[PDB]
């Protein structure tokens, strides 16, 4: 649903800001924006659920990468 | 320097003048992001995140999703930072 | 049920009627904790902590130290929970 | 100074609330309240600093006890 997509969009952009390197913050933001926008006008509901599940999963990937980056920090 | 309503509005509009998707000549303090500026709700999420950066605090999702013109943003910032003049 | 100004004031005064150091017959919505109710600033810290418990959110130190009568507490809660009627 | 005493008073009462057992929350609160009040009308400034330093120290003791309690929890 619309609300779920926008909540995940915001959450992923929030996590992206937590990367310490400027280049990787911009990389994550660009990837998130293009990935959500390129599906804006998808209509097939099951295809929407599939894409929502990908966002849910990649939000986990982003959070784990943030944590690992913190462990390699100084 | 302590925040004022004048400073809040100037900085809100400044952030929007740096958002490259907005037509500069349609932007006003009462421009609706969707009906007037041709933005969508993905853009709106990004705009409010930019306001968080400018003013230094987070806006809950339920609040952020309601702010759809600059004046509404100004009123909200002024409220949350307790600015009255 | 959503909060109202009437409910806020009733619950603020209720919390104070359970604070055993206050003389029940001097308590009013404009009773100054120090000048009118004979409390001190150690009591005041405890009173605001009790308001946090009643309404379910924390009050920053700079804000809490200014609230010295029930009406000021009511106005603050209403502000922070965005209650207008 | 007045502001320092009241900041520490509030901080200690806040930490006291984090104990899991009702009896120990009430024990800590009672001890804090009596200890600050029984010194309310001390005038000797150096004696005030001494008592402030005790509050600073016991705030650390309270925080460490809270943490250890969390480790023994379920
Ligand atoms: P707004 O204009 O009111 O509404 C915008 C949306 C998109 C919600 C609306 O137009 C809509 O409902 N569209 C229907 C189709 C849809 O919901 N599309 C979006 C599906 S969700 C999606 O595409 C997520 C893809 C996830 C990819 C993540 C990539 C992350 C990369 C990480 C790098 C480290
Ligand atoms: P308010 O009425 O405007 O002001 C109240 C105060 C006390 C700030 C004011 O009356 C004042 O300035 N008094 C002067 C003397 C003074 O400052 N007294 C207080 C000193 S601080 C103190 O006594 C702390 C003692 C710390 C003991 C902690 C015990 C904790 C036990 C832990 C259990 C687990
Ligand atoms: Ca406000
Ligand atoms: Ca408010």
């Amino acid at each position: 649903s619309r609300a779920q997509v926008l909540s995940l969009y915001r959450a992923m952009l929030r996590e992206s800001k937590r990367f310490s390197a400027y280049n990787y913050r911009t990389y994550a933001v660009r990837r998130i924006r293009d990935a959500f926008r390129e599906n804006k006008n998808v209509k097939d509901p099951v295809e929407i659920q599939t894409l929502v599940n990908k966002a849910k999963r990649d939000l986990g990937v982003i959070r784990r990468q943030v944590h690992i980056g913190q462990l390699y920090s100084t | 320097p302590p925040l004022t309503l004048e400073g809040i509005q100037d900085r809100v509009l400044y952030v929007l003048k740096l958002y490259d998707k907005i037509d500069p000549e349609k932007l006003s303090v009462n421009s609706h992001f969707m009906k007037d500026l041709g933005l969508d709700s993905l853009d709106q999420v990004e705009i409010i995140m930019a306001m968080e950066d400018e003013f230094g605090f987070e806006i809950p999702d339920i609040d952020a999703e309601k702010l759809m013109c600059p004046q509404e943003i100004v009123d909200y910032i002024a409220d949350k930072k307790d600015v009255y003049e």
